[PDB]
RNA sequence: GUCCCACCCAUACCCCGCCCUCAGGGUAGAAACGAUGCCCUGAGGAGUAGGCGGCCGUGGAGGUCAGUGACGAAGCCUAGG
RNA sequence: AGACUAAUCGAACCAUCUAGUAGCUGGUUACCGCCGAAGUUUCCCUCAGGAUAGCAGUGUCGACCUUCAGUUUUAUGAGGU
RNA sequence: CCGGGACCGAGGACCGCGCUCUGCAAGGAUGCUGGCGUAAUGGUCACCAGCGACCCGUCUUGAAACACGGACCAAGGAGUCAAGGUUUUGCGCGAGUGUUUGGGUGUAAAACCCGCACGCGUAAUGAAAGUGAACGUAGGUGAGAGCUUCGGCGCAUCAUCGA
RNA sequence: AGAGACCGAUAGCGCACAAGUAGAGUGAUCGAAAGAUGAAAAGCACUUUGAAAAGAGGGUUAAAUAGCACGUGAAAUUGUUGAAAGGGAAGCGCUUGUGACCAGACUUGCGCCCGGCGGAUCAUCCGGUGUUCUCACCGGUGCACUCCGCCGGGCUCAGGCCA
């Protein structure tokens, strides 16, 4: 069912803070690392370079962890796990684990419909 | 092979801890919070006559 | 445990907390107590004064059993009486007998006197006794005697 | 810019105990409530001393209590946020009532054998929720073997770190004028 | 004595076998817990008075604990089944909580949980078919 | 060379929103609370060598989810979320 | 010729002592938050190195101690640029 | 005292200060109306356009350097363990404390039990022979949290004179 | 002979294999690399093209995306197909545009009134049993202006995106 009312969601940034010089070397993964060299131009905040993450980019406490519909994800593995959301169907949504068989997946989706709970990975 | 594998414990602190565990075994809410199924036992502590 | 260590926190940072100019080399300054009189004199004189030199005379083949004589003060003389009997004397219910205390059987050789003594006569046996200790026992109405 | 000497300065005193005793947590909840809902200065002092470590809570003996039960304090209630120990030197125990964090086995037995009574810090809050007719006692903070070594130096008369005692252990040069100088 | 409801919460506040923790929230799969949240207020197995509701074949089933039988778990619950009418069940449950001073703070939660269980026993209406927007041209061929 | 108007833009100054850090308050004859929570108020945020705190991952061990799995576990690929 | 002694000679080749010692060069592996330096004093066969004082962090405790200050004012001393 | 524009709407029952006082512009935005209900708003990627942007690690007062290492990728790769010290945190007992060298026992390298010696502490000072801690309610003076019958009593600790 | 909070084929002994082996040195001596088809060889009969190695059909198998160059099969590097850019490097940051591709959200919900359909038994009282001792459950009564469910019609309110 529709989610509880909330303030509008703001993100402050959508890009990903990629690692310096990982676009030139294939041995360097893209995950962020903090430069520590004595001359590094990114560490010294030269104009025109990559940015570094800071606590000032954080999200509003009221809208943190909620997907654009307005719910928060909750991972379930069987039928009894989805019944924990009986009293939270305007704030939480169910997400079925990757390693659940196709028969159990049918049972979970049927039960969640009776409870009015949204399922994120439903179609299969 | 000469690293420390064993640990020395004061005997007084050993006896304190075993007594504290016996007392907790007579609290039914604690039995359920440790995963035991005790919904059909008549009393706790459970005592049986010497028929064994 | 290895997971509570600053070693784990230094991973990813050059020099491991040891500095870029000074480098944590092998043994700058010597090994052990080297340089005590030359370049470690400032340390050895602020702490440990009296370190260098000789004082006193020697003693070849010292046997420590010749010098065994532990001592006890009069302050704790009554604690050597068993607790139930001790309370009868203090409350004033004996008034006809006196206790006889053997210091050697409790592991003491000399009786010193530091505190006070209640006015109840006692009999003490000891190998040694101090001058003040003998005065206080006698003034309470007791007597000390020597036993070897 | 704002031109300040200090910024983000933290407090220098504890705000909670560092222990994980479950019953000490119940005791702290009780006195947090009392200190907020009462004007008694006594309650605030007791709350702070429940946060402290063992070297800041030195023990108190029966002899030290008897010294302060003189000159018109014979009928007050003694409060000690610490352990209360026994003293062999004291031969006659006066009668008193004491509230303490804990008692040793012989200290408790001698207090009751003389006609007194022992309390717990939660029994005290029930009988004297404002700390009326009480006296607070602390043990000797500096009577610790480690404090004798603090601040060693020339002309300080402190205790040195040595492995033995005798004529061959740090008594020659710098300790007497017949070998160089003295301290 | 040495044991009370406050003590039991102190030893079970950080971990117990009913806990379900992940990001975005912490839950409890406890039978005597309404709203299935982890908190002193709702931790039924800790408190001396607690309420629990489970679905029945037709209506709802309600359990509460008898304070005189805390050490006899076989006979420590008082069980009632309501299967006549929705409004009748709401009234009996509300009275069971806030009439004789037995956890009047659980009055709002107990009624709402019974409402959710009865709502889920109705027939489920069919869903509309899904429409297409970019794969539509793909399947138009 | 001297004097006078108007105008242009810094991560500086003023007003508003959000994040964190520090400081100060409220909350039980409990219709009560992840009291390690929630509510109210003000100020602050540069950094090598270095210090401390909190968190994320990996191989094994005790306990617990009466957890997932040949109707497909683990691993691998994927300008799909 | 200090030449030759198995492509090896101003002292051959092989195994072991041996992971020989280095005040000297090179390297030293995830993230976020708060604080934040020194190249100066004294001694050393000391001058590319140490100890010692200073500068820095962390833990606290005593009172929330009319308590202090890289400053002005008033009265009163010293100085030979 | 009247006009004209721009950016913004945090909060969520009532409570307060007030005013021009049937009410209000006074402790934070509401009312009315139109189009569309899907790739229209929105997101990811590729490419052109305006402005900006020297190669990293390292020693150094000073590195983009005509200063050294680095053709590329996968797997391996560096503050550890023991004994002995020390300060600080948590815990047990407390003028004492420490079962485990050994013995008893066992569901057998576990868990449980025992106590004679011994170690550290309870007394120092001298090279040594040796000697060995109360005049006083365990002292006087100035501060001192807390309590108080409102006269005072005075913890911890600091300065000072004595035994 | 029995075991383990040990290692899992660049690890663990130099050696999990015809390993102190093959190989080097006149000699003393030095000393490697190298594990895994499938449950079962059922390890491809026959036809056809080719001098042959082999290819194309056709068979076995649960599977040949398991064929002895054999479990799974990553990166560096390469071929074909498809999309795109290029006036003496390329790569990157902020911000629009175009093309390609795409996740959500919405589809109605509660309430009131009118009519039809079906089922009960709604309030009250009597008996029994629980329990928080005043609040409930079960049996009996009730029997059409009460209670519950469905369908049809009307009305108010709340609901998605951009202005
Ligand atoms: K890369
Ligand atoms: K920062
Ligand atoms: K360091
Ligand atoms: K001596
Ligand atoms: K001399
Ligand atoms: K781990
Ligand atoms: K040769
Ligand atoms: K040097
Ligand atoms: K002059
Ligand atoms: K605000
Ligand atoms: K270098
Ligand atoms: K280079
Ligand atoms: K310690
Ligand atoms: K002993
Ligand atoms: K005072
Ligand atoms: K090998
Ligand atoms: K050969
Ligand atoms: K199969
Ligand atoms: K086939
Ligand atoms: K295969
Ligand atoms: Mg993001
Ligand atoms: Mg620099
Ligand atoms: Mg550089
Ligand atoms: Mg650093
Ligand atoms: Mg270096
Ligand atoms: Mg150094
Ligand atoms: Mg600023
Ligand atoms: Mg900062
Ligand atoms: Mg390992
Ligand atoms: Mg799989
Ligand atoms: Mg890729
Ligand atoms: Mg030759
Ligand atoms: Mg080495
Ligand atoms: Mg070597
Ligand atoms: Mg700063
Ligand atoms: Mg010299
Ligand atoms: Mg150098
Ligand atoms: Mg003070
Ligand atoms: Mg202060
Ligand atoms: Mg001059
Ligand atoms: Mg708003
Ligand atoms: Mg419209
Ligand atoms: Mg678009
Ligand atoms: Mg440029
Ligand atoms: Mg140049
Ligand atoms: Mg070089
Ligand atoms: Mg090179
Ligand atoms: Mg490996
Ligand atoms: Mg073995
Ligand atoms: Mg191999
Ligand atoms: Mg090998
Ligand atoms: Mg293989
Ligand atoms: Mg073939
Ligand atoms: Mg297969
Ligand atoms: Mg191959
Ligand atoms: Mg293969
Ligand atoms: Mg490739
Ligand atoms: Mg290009
Ligand atoms: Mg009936």
């Amino acid at each position: 069912v529709a989610a509880k009312k909330h303030v509008p969601i703001v993100k402050k940034r959508t890009k990903r803070f990629m690692r310096h010089q990982s676009d030139r070397f294939k041995c360097l993964d893209s995950a962020w690392r903090k430069p520590k060299g004595i001359d590094n131009r990114v560490r010294r905040r030269f104009k025109g370079n990559l940015a570094m993450p800071s606590i000032g980019y954080g999200s509003n406490k009221k809208t943190k962890h909620m997907m654009p519909s307005g719910h928060k994800a909750f991972l379930v593995h069987n039928v009894k796990d989805v019944e924990l959301l009986l009293m939270h169907n305007r704030t939480y949504a169910a997400e079925i684990a990757h390693n659940v068989s196709s028969r159990k997946r049918i049972d979970i989706i049927t039960r969640a419909k009776q409870l009015g709970v949204k399922v994120t990975n439903a179609k299969a | 092979i000469w690293r420390k594998w064993h640990v020395k414990i004061n005997q007084g602190q050993k006896r304190f801890a075993t007594a504290s565990a016996l007392a907790a075994s007579a609290v039914a809410p604690l039995l359920m919070a440790r995963g035991h199924q005790v919904s059909t036992v008549p009393e706790v502590p459970l005592v049986v006559d010497s028929a064994a | 445990p290895t997971r509570f260590s600053k070693t784990r926190k230094h991973r990813g940072h050059v020099s491991a907390g040891k500095g870029r100019v000074g480098k944590h080399r092998k043994h700058p300054g010597g090994r052990g107590m080297a340089g005590g009189q030359h370049h470690h004199r400032t340390n050895l004189d602020k702490y440990h004064p009296g370190y260098f030199g000789k004082v006193g005379m020697r003693h070849f083949h010292l046997l420590r059993n010749h010098y065994w004589r532990p001592s006890i003060n009069i302050d704790k003389l009554w604690s050597l009486v068993p607790s139930d009997v001790r309370e009868q004397y203090l409350s004033g219910q004996k008034k006809d007998t006196a206790p006889v205390i053997d210091l050697l059987s409790h592991g003491y050789a000399k009786l010193l006197g530091k505190g006070r003594l209640p006015e109840i006569p006692v009999v003490v046996r000891a190998r040694y006794v101090s001058a003040e200790a003998e005065r206080k026992v006698k003034e309470a109405g007791g007597v000390v005697e020597l036993v070897a | 810019g704002i031109d300040l000497r200090w910024k983000h300065v933290r407090s220098s005193h504890r705000k909670a105990p560092k222990s994980d005793n479950v019953y000490l947590k119940l005791l702290v909840k009780l006195y947090r409530f009392l200190a907020r809902r009462t004007e008694a200065p006594f309650n605030k002092v007791v709350l702070r001393r429940l946060f402290m470590s063992r070297i800041n809570r030195p023990p108190v003996s029966l002899s030290r209590i008897a010294r302060n039960l003189k000159n018109g304090n014979e009928k007050k209630t003694v409060v000690v946020v610490a352990t209360v120990t026994d003293d062999n030197r004291l031969l006659q125990v006066p009668k008193m009532e004491v509230a303490a964090l804990r008692f040793t086995a012989k200290a408790r037995a001698r207090i009751e054998a003389a006609g007194g009574r022992t309390l717990t810090l939660d029994q005290l809050a029930l009988e004297k929720p404002t700390g009326a007719n009480t006296l607070l006692l602390r043990g000797p903070k500096n009577a610790r073997e480690a404090v004798k070594h603090f601040g060693f130096g020339p002309h300080k008369h402190k205790k040195p770190y040595v492995r033995s005692k005798g004529r061959k252990f740090e008594r020659a040069r710098g300790r007497r004028r017949s070998r160089g100088f003295k301290v | 004595s040495n044991v009370s409801a406050d003590l039991i919460w102190e030893v079970s506040r950080n971990y117990n076998s009913f806990l379900v923790k992940q990001r975005t929230g912490t839950f409890s799969r406890d039978a005597l817990n309404l709203t299935n949240q982890h908190s002193r207020k709702h931790a039924g197995f800790v408190n001396d008075k607690a309420l629990g509701i489970v679905p029945a074949e037709k209506g709802v089933k309600v359990i509460a604990k008898k304070v005189k039988a805390a050490n006899k778990p076989a006979s420590s619950l008082y069980t009632v089944t309501y299967k006549s009418t929705a409004r009748k069940a709401y009234k009996a449950i509300a009275s069971q909580a806030a009439k004789h001073g037995y956890r009047a703070d659980l009055r709002q939660a107990a009624v709402a949980r019974a409402s959710a269980i009865l709502r889920s026993q109705r027939p489920v209406k069919p869903e509309p078919p899904k429409k297409l927007r970019g794969a539509a041209a793909r399947r138009a061929a």
